[PDB]
């Protein structure tokens, strides 16, 4: 398979490190009564490790020798072999929350620029505008490219102080 | 003080194990804290005639163990 | 100052006080390591910090193991 | 006004001594002398450790260096209403008065003195290190 | 007044124990020197410059005679897998007996230190065998740096003093360097190997006493006069030879096979022949190219002046930088450090993988010390390079002279190279740590299946490209239906393919996501010391916190507390931060190096591949697991000749340790303790009948910096240096 | 009558001055002939804490 | 109440509560969707 | 000895002067500023380099400033 990986599902050791960490529980199990609140909570962690094997097999995650997942980082590979969930798909839901922050901080910090006493909505937060602008967060890719076609997203260099060179 | 401990470390690489200072080689024994030592597990003799026991284990005399493990003992 | 007072008194203790207590007599943790060992630098950095720090960084996978990570997050 | 001229046998302040005091650099090179006229007897802070009673009328001490009988000047000036001055004197017997240079305190301006060390241009226009190199010796471009 | 320093009226005249310390520390700074002109300044360069040649080969010289006379080289020759070379003899009266039985090894009648320069190889390699070899090449280069001492003296005398327009002769300079130095001692190079090594590796003797009537090919030079060139490539050494003796040896002295020797498991010498006198030929051409006496070839200025992109993308281009590097000795030696410094990278990147040197893949100790040793030299080459950049700027750069070019534009977007730097180092630090905390908290809750592993498949696809047929991308020379796999089948890639594919060698290791989380370490390692040291660069003239800094050079102080507080403002003190992240990068190549060759070498790459995605197993597995038996050189119970390393290593943590004192204590506090020692001085009987000369002072703020970087360098360096060999050696020693 | 209006903005053209092309308020401008003649505060404090600095005619251009 | 309801708004205690509540809603979501590795 | 200079960028409001702990500086007449008066430096041998003078300049940039330069007995501050 890709880089010689193999699939976790087929993967001698992905099963045997399975084997391995529910034998564990079961040896702590065996010290603790049916009923008792340690055997319950000790039989959760063993129902969660199962299904966890079961999900990473499931989404078809490849595995090396040490029978570890390996996630697939190239976007012409992660497409043409199903493994776009793994770095390529999460790239664009952090970009997108990401640039929501930052485009939320821009925007109040451009808003109470304006005000009688600018440092002091930035200690004392205006919460009600702080909260009108995370709302309207949502949609930052589409005003951050106008602002990038207005030639308003950026300050014009005769405005910016710099050193003597 | 430091210096000491360089000096052993020095003699130990050099395999003079004779020449550092130890209990089986030059000795520095803390005689003063040994004597008071001494002095405290035989207070309930003479210095102290109504304590039954001294102070403190650490001073000499027998250990006490409990589960299994022991509790105190002279250091 | 006190990181040497403390490493004092975690070393004495095991090499010469604390242990187990059964009919063949009294084995201490360190098995009295202390007297001849801590003379020397080389002794307090692989009898003391070497020897004693495979139970932290061996912990991992176990309740201990917060000890593990803590011990890395404080270096 | 005039030079004024250091009278050695001026009584000193009440002071049991210390050892924060002169060296041997005033034997063999220079140590410095204040002098000042008090109102009253009145404790002060010797910049050398602990406290001293200044005698009414004429004082005088000695200090290793001029920052300590300066020290001393702003302690003076500032909390008691004084007007010290300050010599250098050399192991040869020479003095050389020092403080007020002309009688009046630096921080007034006066008439009669000549500016010193004056550059008649701003420090954004001094010339780059490229035009001062090889000069005889290390010099910045602020030096021309 | 003093007369030390002569060359500061200003130090001389200074009346602490500042003079003395600082006397030495400029007494190279020649332009800072009382009197100093532009002409003398390069004939002072020049004399020196002779006096560094002849140290150097005095060094040789004295590890050549010290091999022969009190080395094991001939008993090495005859089997040099099983036998340890000897450095030189030890004579220590604090020795006690039982070190000195320990250090007793290697066939030697008393103790001995065992070389880790891998000399042994190198010789034994280039044709040397016995030890009147070795003695008459130390003779030879005592007369060598004897000569360059002379011509040193020779030069400075009045009629032998070359004017200044001769020192500014670039375009003859770089002729003579390229034709001469660079290209005719390749060529020289390998007549030796033709006339001498080749023939010795085949098991014949040739020396100065019958190399004038021993043919180094059957056919002697009628191939090389008639065209027929491929007459020498004829007949290589089989794959049965036995290095320095004649069995299933060839007669070829030109090839390109392309591999390694099987049983030196290096590369073979006729390749190492054809290379360099490829190498000579292209740079005696390349020495033809610059304008002389003879009225044809290049002017520099001319060139420079022509490449002005016509968009005006780069303002002036290269106007005016003929005689800003040509005027500037801090350029030139900025640029002749970073170029000198990324070769010895490359130098230790390649020796590693392609060991040229017979026997020295196995040499396990020799092959760690060689890496380690040039790439912390390299390390510390990079750093300089970058502080004399910053030294041009402020003493040598002229902005009048270079208004609109390259270099005048570079400072004219500083903050934009600055603070993109300065993305890049955060991006790298906060997500190269996080995956790797990520990793230790899934290994500490017992779930190593939930850790982030990254395959490094753009490092596997170029490994593919080159043949390696472990991942299966099958392209290029992985492809056998390839036109490069085809083309190059009859010349180089049998040898090098055969190389590639045998993961028992160094070529092209196996990587995995262990070697991507560690390689975006060095990648974070690299940009923050390039930050710090380009920072300081560009703010070397100026900054809005000090405007006017060029006006007090390059090393000073501060500008006091004022203006909010004005420590470490200078570019000297930019240069200092640096080293330290200089020292942790290179800590970081170098421990990546060293394990994964010792989980190499000890046939379990798992335990590499499975511990070093997580710090704990990088703490665990290598230093902790590795220290024990270095620890144990002295004992309680005896000690064994590890207790050298056992010492050095201790001794190491300790000059560590003493440089954290003054890099995190400062003047003001040990200058008031001073004073209470002169006073105590001053007052006791007997002890003030001496008195000192120089009054004694705390060292200057500066002082303190280099120092207490000094005591953390040389520590950082010999504690690693003691676990490096101690922990390899140890292990296969 | 010379330089500009009190109260009126002005932009700084001395290259080693904090406010550097940055906007602040013209206080007043002396009709002396003093060397700096031209008064101007800033909002923004410069390292040392001060928001008020002096400046030749040439050195400011009024803003926008 | 307007002065106690501006003391909420300072940095500290706006910091206070909106990390609580970001670590509330990622703590909740791998309650209810433990140990996800991937995107499916 | 030390290197003190002074730019006609002075106001002349002498807290240099009074920062001073040396007695290096003074006040002279001027006729460049307001106030009609400059700072001047005209006992540099006793400046010890502490840059007192230049944390008081109100100018921006400074008015005065301060060049480390050789250290004698008086300039290193040294009482012994
Ligand atoms: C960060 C740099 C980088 C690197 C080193 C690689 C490397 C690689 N990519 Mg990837 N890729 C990257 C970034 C990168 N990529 C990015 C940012 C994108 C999104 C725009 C893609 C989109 C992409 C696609 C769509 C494909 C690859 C493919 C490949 C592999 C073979 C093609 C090749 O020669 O690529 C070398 C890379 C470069 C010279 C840089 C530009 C690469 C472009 C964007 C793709 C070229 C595709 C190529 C024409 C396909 C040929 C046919 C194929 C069957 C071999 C190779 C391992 C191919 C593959 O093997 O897919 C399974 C493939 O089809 N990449
Ligand atoms: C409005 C917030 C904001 C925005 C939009 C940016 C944007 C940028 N920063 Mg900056 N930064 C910010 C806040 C912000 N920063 C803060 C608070 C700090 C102090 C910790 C820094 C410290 C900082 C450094 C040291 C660097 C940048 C850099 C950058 C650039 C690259 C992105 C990056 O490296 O981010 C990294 C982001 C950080 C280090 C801090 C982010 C902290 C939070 C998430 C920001 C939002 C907090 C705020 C209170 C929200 C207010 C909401 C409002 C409704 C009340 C980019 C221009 C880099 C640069 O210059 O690249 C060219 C760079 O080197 N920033
Ligand atoms: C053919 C004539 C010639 C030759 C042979 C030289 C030779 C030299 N000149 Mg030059 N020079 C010449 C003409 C020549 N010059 C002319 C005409 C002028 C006037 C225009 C000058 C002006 C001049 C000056 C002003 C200076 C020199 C200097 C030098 C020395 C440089 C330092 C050194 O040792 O580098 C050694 C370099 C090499 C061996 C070349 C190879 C370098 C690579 C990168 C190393 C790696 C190769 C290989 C892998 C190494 C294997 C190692 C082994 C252990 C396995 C060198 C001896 C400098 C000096 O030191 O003077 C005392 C110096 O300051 N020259
Ligand atoms: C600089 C290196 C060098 C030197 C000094 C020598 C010297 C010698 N070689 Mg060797 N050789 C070398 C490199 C060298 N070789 C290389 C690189 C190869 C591989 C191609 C060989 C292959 C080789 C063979 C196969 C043979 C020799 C032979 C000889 C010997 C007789 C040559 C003769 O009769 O020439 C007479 C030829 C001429 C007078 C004309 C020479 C014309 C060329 C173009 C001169 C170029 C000079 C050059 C630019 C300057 C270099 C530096 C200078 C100080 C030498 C002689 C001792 C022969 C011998 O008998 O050895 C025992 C012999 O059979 N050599
Ligand atoms: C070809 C190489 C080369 C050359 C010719 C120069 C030349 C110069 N450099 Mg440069 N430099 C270089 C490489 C070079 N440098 C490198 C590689 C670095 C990075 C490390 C630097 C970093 C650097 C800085 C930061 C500075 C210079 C400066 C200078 C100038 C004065 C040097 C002086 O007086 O030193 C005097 C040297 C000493 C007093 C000895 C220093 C000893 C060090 C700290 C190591 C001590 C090791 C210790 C003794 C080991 C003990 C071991 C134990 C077991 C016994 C001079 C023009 C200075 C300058 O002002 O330039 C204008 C300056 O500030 N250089
Ligand atoms: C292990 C020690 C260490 C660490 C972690 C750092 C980290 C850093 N150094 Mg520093 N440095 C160190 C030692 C260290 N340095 C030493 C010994 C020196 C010599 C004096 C320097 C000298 C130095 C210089 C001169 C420079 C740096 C720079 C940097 C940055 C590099 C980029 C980076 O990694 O961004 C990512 C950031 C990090 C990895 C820092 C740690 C972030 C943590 C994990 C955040 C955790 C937050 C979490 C919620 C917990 C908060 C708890 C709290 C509220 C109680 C970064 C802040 C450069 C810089 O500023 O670049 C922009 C720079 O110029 N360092
Ligand atoms: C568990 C998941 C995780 C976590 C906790 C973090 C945490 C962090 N990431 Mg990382 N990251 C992750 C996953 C994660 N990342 C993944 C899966 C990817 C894809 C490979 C990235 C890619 C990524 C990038 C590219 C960057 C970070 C950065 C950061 C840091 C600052 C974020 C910030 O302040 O945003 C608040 C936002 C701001 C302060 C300003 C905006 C910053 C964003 C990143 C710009 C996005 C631009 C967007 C693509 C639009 C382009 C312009 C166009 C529309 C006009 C922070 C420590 C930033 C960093 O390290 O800076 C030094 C950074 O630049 N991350
Ligand atoms: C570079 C830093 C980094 C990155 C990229 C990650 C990434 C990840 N960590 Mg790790 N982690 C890190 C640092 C990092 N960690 C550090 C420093 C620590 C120590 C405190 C941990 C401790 C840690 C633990 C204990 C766990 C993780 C887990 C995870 C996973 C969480 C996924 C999730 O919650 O999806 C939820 C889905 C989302 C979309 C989240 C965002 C939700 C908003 C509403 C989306 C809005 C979109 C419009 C993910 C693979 C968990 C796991 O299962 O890993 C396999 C887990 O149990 N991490
Ligand atoms: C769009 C449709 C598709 C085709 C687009 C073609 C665009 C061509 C470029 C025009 C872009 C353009 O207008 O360029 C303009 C400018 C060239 O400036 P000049 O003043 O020299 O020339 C302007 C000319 O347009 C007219 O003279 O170049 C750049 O800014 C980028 C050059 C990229 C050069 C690429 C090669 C660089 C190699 C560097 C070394 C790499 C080493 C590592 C890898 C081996
Ligand atoms: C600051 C300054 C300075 C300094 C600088 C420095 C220090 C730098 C460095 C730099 C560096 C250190 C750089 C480097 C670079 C590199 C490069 C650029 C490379 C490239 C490469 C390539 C291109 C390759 C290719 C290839 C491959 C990859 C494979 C196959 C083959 C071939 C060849 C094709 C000076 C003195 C100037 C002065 C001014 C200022
Ligand atoms: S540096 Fe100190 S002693 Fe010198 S003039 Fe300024 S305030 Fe006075
Ligand atoms: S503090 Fe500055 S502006 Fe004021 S008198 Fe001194 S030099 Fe002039």
């Amino acid at each position: 398979d890709i880089a010689g990986l193999t699939p976790c599902s087929e993967s001698k050791a992905y099963a045997k490190l399975e084997k391995k960490e529910l034998k564990t529980l079961e040896k702590r199990l065996k010290q603790y009564e049916a009923d008792s609140a340690p055997a319950v909570a000790l039989k959760a962690t063993m129902e969660r490790t199962k299904a966890r094997f079961a999900n990473y097999a499931k989404a078809g995650l490849l595995c090396g020798n040490d029978g570890l997942p390996h996630l697939i980082a190239d976007p012409g590979l992660a497409l043409k072999y199903g493994h776009a969930g793994e770095v390529f798909i999460p790239t664009f839901g952090f970009l997108y929350v990401a640039g929501y922050i930052g485009y939320v901080g821009r925007q109040y910090l451009i808003a109470v620029k304006g005000e009688a006493k600018p440092t002091d909505k930035e200690i004392i937060i205006d919460v009600p505008l702080a909260t009108k602008l995370a709302w309207q967060g949502a949609g930052w890719p589409l005003a951050a490219v106008q602002e990038l076609q207005r030639g308003t997203l950026l300050e014009k260099e005769e405005n910016i102080t710099v050193s003597p060179r | 003080s430091f210096g000491l401990y360089i000096h052993n470390d020095t003699m130990s690489a050099l395999g003079r194990p004779q020449d550092m200072f130890s209990d089986t080689a030059i000795q520095l024994q803390p005689v003063f804290a040994q004597w008071i030592q001494n002095t405290h597990f035989l207070a309930p003799q003479l210095t102290a005639p109504n304590a039954l026991a001294a102070t403190s284990l650490t001073w000499g005399g027998d250990l006490v163990a409990v589960g299994g493990k022991v509790a105190m003992m002279p250091i | 100052s006190l990181s040497i007072v403390i490493f004092h008194f975690s070393w004495k203790m095991q090499s010469d006080v604390w242990g187990t207590v059964t009919a063949s007599g009294v084995s201490h943790i360190t098995g009295g390591n202390f007297a001849q060992s801590a003379n020397t630098i080389n002794g307090w950095l692989r009898d003391f910090l070497w020897a004693q720090s495979s139970q932290v960084i061996q912990s991992y996978g176990s309740a201990l193991s917060a000890y593990g990570l803590i011990f890395l997050g404080a270096h | 006004w005039t030079v004024p001229t250091l009278n050695p046998d001026t009584p000193s302040p009440i002071f049991g001594g210390s050892t924060g005091g002169l060296l041997r650099k005033a034997q063999t090179e220079e140590f410095y002398v204040i002098t000042w006229e008090a109102k009253k007897e009145q404790i002060f802070e010797m910049p050398t450790g602990g406290a001293a009673i200044m005698r009414q009328g004429p004082n005088l001490l000695k200090f290793g260096k001029k920052e300590q009988c300066l020290a001393l000047t702003t302690q003076l000036r500032n909390k008691f209403k004084l007007t010290p001055c300050f010599y250098r004197v050399f192991p040869d017997g020479k003095v050389q008065y020092l403080h007020p240079a002309d009688g009046v305190y630096p921080e007034k301006v006066n008439a009669g003195r000549v500016g010193a060390n004056q550059n008649m241009r701003r420090i954004g226009q001094n010339v780059n290190p490229i035009k001062v190199k090889f000069s005889g010796r290390m010099m910045s471009p602020a030096e021309i | 007044t003093k007369l030390f320093p002569k060359f500061s009226q200003g130090l001389a005249q200074d009346p602490t124990t500042r003079r003395i310390w600082y006397g030495l520390a400029m007494a190279h700074d020649f332009e800072s020197h009382d009197g100093m002109t532009e002409e003398n300044l390069y004939q002072k360069i020049f004399a020196s410059h002779f006096g560094q040649l002849s140290i150097i080969f005095l060094w040789t010289s004295g590890n050549l005679f010290h091999v022969a006379w009190q080395g094991n080289f001939e008993q090495w020759v005859t089997d040099p897998v099983h036998i340890r070379p000897i450095a030189h003899a030890i004579w220590d009266p604090h020795f006690g007996q039982p070190a000195v039985e320990a250090f007793t090894r290697g066939g030697a009648s008393g103790p001995v230190n065992i070389s880790t320069s891998g000399v042994y190889q190198w010789w034994y390699t280039i044709g040397m065998r016995t030890n009147q070899d070795l003695y008459v090449g130390s003779v030879f280069l005592a007369l060598v740096s004897a000569i360059f001492l002379f011509a040193g003296w020779l030069h400075l005398q009045p009629n032998f003093q070359p004017s200044l327009s001769w020192f500014k002769d670039a375009e003859s300079r770089l002729n003579h360097h390229l034709s001469g130095l660079f290209g005719v001692s390749s060529l020289a190079w390998t007549g030796h190997l033709v006339h001498v090594a080749i023939p010795e590796s085949r098991g014949q003797h040739v020396g100065w006493d019958n190399f004038l009537s021993v043919l180094p090919h059957p056919q002697g030079l009628t191939p090389f006069f008639t065209g027929n060139w491929a007459a020498y490539a004829q007949s290589p050494d089989t794959a049965s030879h036995v290095f320095g003796t004649a069995q299933g040896s060839g007669q070829a002295i030109l090839t390109f096979l392309g591999g390694f020797h099987p049983q030196t498991q290096s590369l073979w010498l006729t390749d190492m022949a054809h290379h360099h006198l490829a190498i000579a030929v292209i740079f005696i051409v390349a020495g033809h190219m610059y304008r002389t006496n003879f009225g044809i070839g290049h002017r520099m200025q001319a060139i420079l002046e022509a490449h002005t992109p016509p968009s005006g993308s780069l303002g002036a281009g290269h106007k005016g930088l003929f005689d800003t590097v040509n005027n500037s000795l801090h350029f030139q030696l900025g640029l002749a450090l970073a170029s000198v410094g990324t070769i010895t990278s490359l130098v230790a990147q390649h020796m590693y993988s392609l060991p040229p040197y017979a026997f020295q893949a196995i040499d396990f100790t020799t092959q760690a010390a060689l890496y380690t040793h040039h790439q912390y030299i390299a390390g510390f080459i990079m750093c300089g390079a970058f502080a004399h950049g910053a030294i041009f700027f402020i003493r040598d750069y002229d902005p009048e002279q270079n208004k609109g070019n390259v270099l005048a534009r570079m400072l004219d977007h500083k903050e934009a190279l600055i603070s993109h730097l300065s993305w890049v180092s955060l991006f790298l630090g906060f997500h190269t740590l996080g995956l790797y905390v990520h990793n230790d908290v899934m290994q500490a809750f017992g779930t190593p299946e939930k850790q982030i592993l990254i395959e490094p498949v753009f490092a596997q696809w170029i490994q593919a490209a080159h043949g390696k047929a472990l991942y299966g991308f099958d392209f290029l020379l992985s492809s056998k239906t390839s036109a490069a796999f085809a083309n190059g089948q009859s010349l180089w890639l049998p040898g090098w393919l055969d190389a590639i594919n045998n993961n028992q060698n160094s070529l092209f290791l196996t990587i995995g996501p262990g070697d991507f989380l560690v390689h975006h370490a060095i990648a974070l390692g690299l940009h923050t010391t390039t930050l710090i040291l380009v920072k300081g660069a560009l703010d070397a003239r100026g900054s809005k916190l000090m405007p006017d800094k060029k006006d007090f050079g390059y090393s000073f102080p501060c500008d006091g507390p004022g203006r909010g507080g004005t420590c470490d403002i200078s570019a000297y003190d930019a240069f200092y931060l640096a080293v330290f992240w200089m020292l942790n990068t290179i800590g970081w190549v170098t421990f990546y190096w060293h394990w994964k060759h010792l989980t190499l070498w000890q046939g379990n790459v798992a335990q590499f591949d499975e511990s070093s995605t997580y710090l704990m197993g990088w703490l665990r597995d290598y230093l902790w697991l590795n220290s024990s038996q270095l620890i144990n050189g002295y004992n309680p119970f005896g000690m064994n000749s590890l207790s050298v390393w056992a010492w050095t290593f201790l001794f190491g943590h300790l000059i560590y340790a003493t440089g954290f004192m003054f890099l995190i204590s400062w003047r003001g506090y040990w200058q008031e303790l001073i004073e209470t020692l002169v006073w105590a001085h001053e007052k006791t009987p007997l002890a003030n009948l001496v008195y000192w000369k120089d009054k004694p002072v705390a060292l200057s703020i500066v002082q303190a910096r280099l120092v207490g970087l000094a005591h953390f360098s040389v520590g950082y360096i010999f504690t690693y240096a003691a676990f490096l060999i101690a922990s390899t050696s140890g292990r296969f020693g | 009558e010379v330089g500009p209006k009190r109260g009126s903005l002005v932009k700084i053209l001395r290259p080693e001055s904090y406010w550097f092309n940055q906007v602040g308020k013209v206080v007043s401008v002396d009709q002396s002939g003093v060397r700096y003649p031209v008064v101007v505060r800033f909002e923004n404090q410069n390292y040392a804490g001060v928001t008020t600095n002096n400046y030749a005619l040439d050195e400011v251009v009024a803003a926008k | 109440m307007k002065d106690f309801t501006t003391y909420l708004s300072t940095a500290p205690v706006i910091a206070t509560i909106w990390f609580t509540f970001t670590a509330g809603l990622l703590i909740e979501i791998n309650r209810y969707f433990p140990d996800p590795l991937v995107f499916s | 000895a030390h290197i003190v200079k002074i730019y006609d960028t002075c106001i002349g409001c002498t807290q240099c002067v009074r920062a001073c702990p040396l007695d290096v500086l003074e006040m002279v007449p001027w006729d460049g500023c307001k106030a009609s008066q400059m700072a001047s430096a005209p006992r540099t041998e006793d400046c010890v380099g502490c840059k007192r003078c230049e944390t008081a300049c109100p100018t921006d940039f400074l008015s005065v400033r301060v060049y480390l330069g050789s250290e004698s007995t008086r300039s290193m501050g040294l009482s012994y």
